[PDB]
């Protein structure tokens, strides 16, 4: 049957059409994946990067059940406490779209131990891989040590062997409070930070010495993981973001435009 | 808890020798293996891919 | 037997170039995964440089060899359409291609829309019709032949067929072939060896504590400008003053231009991807 | 405690090493070899976005569903090389996908929680069945109404469109399942967790009658003999297994020195006669299912496979790699 035919040909010349349309708009906005401990402030940075009171309420009904298990004598004690729970101050995959000046962008957020779903995303230009820096002292290995045992299995995969890295540090108000005040010092956690000693090359912003020191001695921790493994088509750049800072989406957009440079320049032998 | 039962419930089961069940399956596989196109290749008049 | 040895050479010449694109452009075209927009390009580059082979260099060593033209008149006119046809598609195709490198470095996030491979396929086309403008009109109406008593001669022989042309078209069709391709190629790798060197600067200061650019940078220029750049200035210079251009030199510096086009493929086609579809074909 | 549950399984190991009298190599061994397979490229399905996930052979032998994560669920014709349908999907990642016997249903879901299937006879969504915890793996359709899904929670669910709620629900799986495969009578299926072990599970009942746990990685794939009393495994792990349910352990191991790859798909001929294998090195390998000796080598992708399928006529077996290009390899 000849019309039946040219039924089909019109059928795949509009589906042709439709779809060179998509891959178009697919091929012009990048993909970024948000991989986070959960208790390292994710959604801090994706508020950041972007009933109610009921939740709110909600939230502190599983503190104050918490404290008990573990009012006002014992909510003293139970804020010393290290357990998996909210912030004491105030009291199902995502996608968050975002175009900066010009460009389109797209970020995925992941709702875990076997993370076999993580050779699925091997398309996306950058992991913006986000660890709190003041939760060295909190304990379940050390919640740090834990975030560190994660950024060296994603890094060191098969099926990740060209995707990069983007690495936040929320909590550095929080980290330079818990250094100031000398309880729960790094030594007594990490015994290298009594060997450590501050980077001579650093810039530092107008802190007290031991509150860099420590910071500096994470990221290089985190980094050392990042260049213990070939060099090229991997990259980490560490950030020290604050819990309000307005300027982490310029921070993302320059290090995608970092990314994209440095594959390029890899390719045609150049870099 | 559960496991114990489960594992109690599934030990309950007939077992066939692997004698017989290779021999059964190796039956099939010859039985069956005339109208197999990916074992003997078609035709070119009627293969439908070509 | 002093000829036999440069027949010889020229023959090995030949035979290497038209190898090396043909393996290139069977490559490119064979395997889907090495279909790209800049791989047109490179594809684009590699059929001249198999045309520009199979058809002026061997009818060149013959008539450098043999001394004599023994086809006629009219189809050597052909001929030296066909070489200049072929020289400047190889050349305007390697400014393409580092346009394309600078468009893919300088603007990242732009590239991806800016090129397309119906992008790609419009820049070849105009690029392959500006060469046909600027090679087979201007020879086969006989713009290009000369005006003095000089070669007036070698034009109505049909055994003479030297290349004699205006102070005009040895100026324009170079400039046009040549001088513009260098001057944009110059300033991309300028622009793309400031890129490197930035990225470079921002590792060390990043990761420290934990040039191959310029040798490949370097590689890639004077490749092109050591084998075409002296044939082009002695181009100029032979309609600037004709005295001090002998024959042999402008054959031999042409033949250098020649051969530059067999050393292409080999310079333009090192990633991995392509060695692994060499060592599959064969 | 554990102690009853440790011997139990000491008795049930005792039992299968029982059972087992000659090895499938012994009887098998004298029976002619397939011989060499040579296998052409007699399709190749282009313009697909991005690297397929999953795809699954119509009941007529001749359309086929894909789904890649692009979010394209493009339904191909592949004697003629032309795609009838391109479904978009709400959900931008797809674990796998399915096409129902009868061919009017065509289920897709992914790496969001919610299961979709779409009525064919423009395209739309029937009922997206969200009562369901992680991601999904596989799902597969036992009729027009009935579909059961995988799961990333260590749950296999069977689902009643109508109802849209489980009918019932399967447990006892360790890690999350990965991949399941249904009976030629539709009564029972099996399903490949990532806790290396594989369970067949009882439709009607909804308990595990067996459990299969021979490998030593991530079972990534699991299918049926065409006799439906033996079930091939394909791990994380390059080995790959042939299982079987009266004889109730496992009885043939497919590996070779050469290959260290993972494996993604596995897939058994019309007779039987050839398992065809994928790996994550490029290729797709061909086994012998009695002699356990390859008999070919299938290739043509630039990335890594990631599906299979064999026609119900057995004409021709369906490749799609990450390489965004699907292949008919008859
Ligand atoms: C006889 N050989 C020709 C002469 C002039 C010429 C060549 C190449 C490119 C040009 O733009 C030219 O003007 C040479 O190949």
């Amino acid at each position: 049957q000849r019309n039946e035919e040219k039924a089909q040909r019109e059928a795949n010349k509009k589906i042709e059409k439709q779809l060179q349309k998509d891959k178009q708009v697919y091929r012009a906005t990048h993909r970024l994946l948000l991989l986070g401990a959960g208790e390292s402030g994710k959604s801090t940075i994706v508020k950041q990067m972007r009933d109610i009171k009921n939740n709110l309420k909600e939230a502190i009904e599983t503190i104050v059940a918490a404290m008990s298990n573990l009012v006002r004598a014992c909510y003293e004690r139970s804020n010393e406490y290290q357990l998996i729970d909210c912030a004491q101050y105030f009291l199902g995959i995502f996608e968050t779209k975002f175009q900066v000046d010009k460009v389109n962008f797209h970020m995925f957020d992941v709702g875990d131990e076997r993370r076999k779903w993580i050779q699925c995303f091997n398309d996306v230009t950058a992991i913006i891989f986000v660890v709190a820096s003041s939760s060295y002292n909190m304990v379940i290995t050390n919640r740090l040590q834990e975030a560190l045992n994660l950024f060296k299995s994603i890094w060191n995969n098969r099926w990740l062997r060209t995707i990069s890295v983007i690495l936040f540090l929320n909590k550095q108000d929080l980290l330079a409070e818990k250094v100031l005040a000398g309880k729960s010092k790094i030594e007594d956690y990490f015994p290298e930070f009594a060997r450590y000693t501050t980077p001579e090359d650093a810039t530092p912003e107008p802190e007290d010495p031991r509150v860099t020191r420590a910071k500096y001695f994470i990221r290089d921790e985190f980094l050392r993981i990042s260049t213990a493994s070939g060099d090229g088509r991997h990259y980490c750049y560490p950030h020290f973001t604050c819990a309000v800072d307005t300027e982490n989406i310029r921070r993302v957009f320059n290090d995608c435009r970092d990314i994209i440079q440095r594959m390029h320049l890899r390719q045609y032998e150049l870099l | 808890r559960k496991l114990v039962e489960q594992l109690k419930m599934e030990a309950n089961i007939d077992r066939i020798k692997v004698s017989k069940a290779a021999a059964d399956l190796m039956a099939y596989c010859e039985a069956h293996a005339k109208e197999d196109p990916l074992l003997t290749p078609v035709p070119a008049s009627e293969n439908p891919f070509r | 037997v002093w000829v036999v040895g440069m027949g010889i050479v020229m023959s090995l010449i030949v035979l290497a170039i038209v190898f090396g694109n043909v393996l290139v452009i069977t490559a490119i075209a064979k395997f889907e995964r090495l279909q790209t927009v800049t791989n047109y390009f490179i594809t684009s580059l590699a059929c001249a440089d198999l045309v520009m082979g199979l058809a002026v260099v061997p009818f060149g060593a013959a008539h450098i060899l043999t001394k004599t033209w023994t086809f006629g008149n009219f189809w050597c006119e052909f001929w030296t359409s066909i070489d200049v046809l072929c020289v400047t598609a190889s050349i305007e195709t390697l400014c393409v291609i580092a346009v394309d490198r600078y468009f893919a470095i300088t603007s990242p996030f732009k590239y991806q829309s800016l090129l397309t491979k119906n992008k790609a396929r419009v820049i070849i086309l105009m690029v392959w019709i500006v060469s046909g403008l600027t090679s087979f009109l201007p020879i086969q109406m006989h713009w290009y032949r000369a005006t003095h008593q000089e070669a007036i001669n070698c034009y109505a022989e049909e055994t003479c067929c030297d290349f004699f042309t205006n102070q005009a078209y040895a100026i324009a069709s170079s400039i046009v072939s040549f001088y513009v391709p260098l001057v944009i190629m110059v300033f991309v790798y300028s622009r793309v060896f400031q890129e490197a060197k930035r990225q470079l600067q921002k590792i060390d200061k990043s990761e420290g504590r934990f040039h191959k650019a310029l040798k490949t940078l370097g590689i890639i220029m004077g490749t092109f400008t050591l084998c075409w750049l002296p044939f082009f200035i002695v181009n100029i210079v032979h309609v600037i003053q004709d005295n001090l251009i002998r024959k042999e030199v402008y054959i031999l510096l042409n033949w250098i231009g020649y051969v530059n086009s067999g050393f292409n493929p080999l310079i333009y086609c090192r990633s991995p991807d392509f060695r692994i579809a060499f060592q599959e074909l064969l | 405690l554990r102690q009853e549950a440790e011997q139990l399984k000491n008795q049930i190991r005792d039992a299968r090493k029982a059972c087992a009298d000659a090895t499938l190599s012994q009887i098998t061994n004298n029976i002619d070899p397939v011989g060499r397979i040579q296998m052409r490229t007699r399709r190749t399905l282009r313009g697909h976005l991005a690297k397929i996930y999953a795809m699954h052979w119509g009941t007529d032998s001749r359309l086929l569903v894909s789904a890649s994560q692009d979010g394209k669920l493009i339904i191909w014709d592949s004697y003629t090389t032309n795609k009838v349908h391109a479904i978009p999907l709400r959900s931008s990642w797809v674990m796998t996908c399915a096409y129902a016997p009868s061919g009017n249903y065509v289920a897709c879901g992914g790496l969001d929680n919610i299961c979709s299937i779409y009525n064919l006879k423009n395209v739309r969504v029937s009922r997206e069945l969200a009562g369901h915890t992680g991601y999904l793996s596989c799902c597969r359709f036992l009729d027009d109404n009935q579909i059961v899904t995988s799961s990333g929670d260590t749950t296999c669910a069977l689902w009643d469109i109508e109802t849209g709620q489980q009918t019932t629900t399967f447990t006892g799986h360790t890690g999350d399942v990965m991949s399941l495969s249904l009976a030629p009578d539709t009564r029972l299926f099996v399903s490949g967790a990532c806790d290396a072990s594989a369970k067949l599970w009882d439709v009607r009942e909804g308990m595990c009658r067996q459990t299969f746990t021979g490998h030593e990685s991530d079972i990534n794939a699991i299918c049926f003999f065409p006799n439906g009393n033996a079930f091939a495994t394909g791990s994380d792990d390059a080995t790959c297994r042939l299982f079987d349910l009266r004889a109730d352990q496992e009885l043939m191991t497919y590996s070779h020195d050469n290959i260290i790859c993972g494996i993604t798909s596995v897939s058994f001929s019309k007779s039987g006669r050839l398992l065809l294998a994928g790996y994550d090195d490029f290729n797709c390998n061909v086994w012998d299912a009695l002699k356990a000796d390859r008999a070919g080598v299938l290739a043509g992708h630039d990335n890594r496979v990631s599906c299979l399928g064999v026609t119900d006529d057995g004409m021709a077996v369906a490749t799609g790699s990450w390489d965004s290009f699907l292949k008919i390899w008859n």
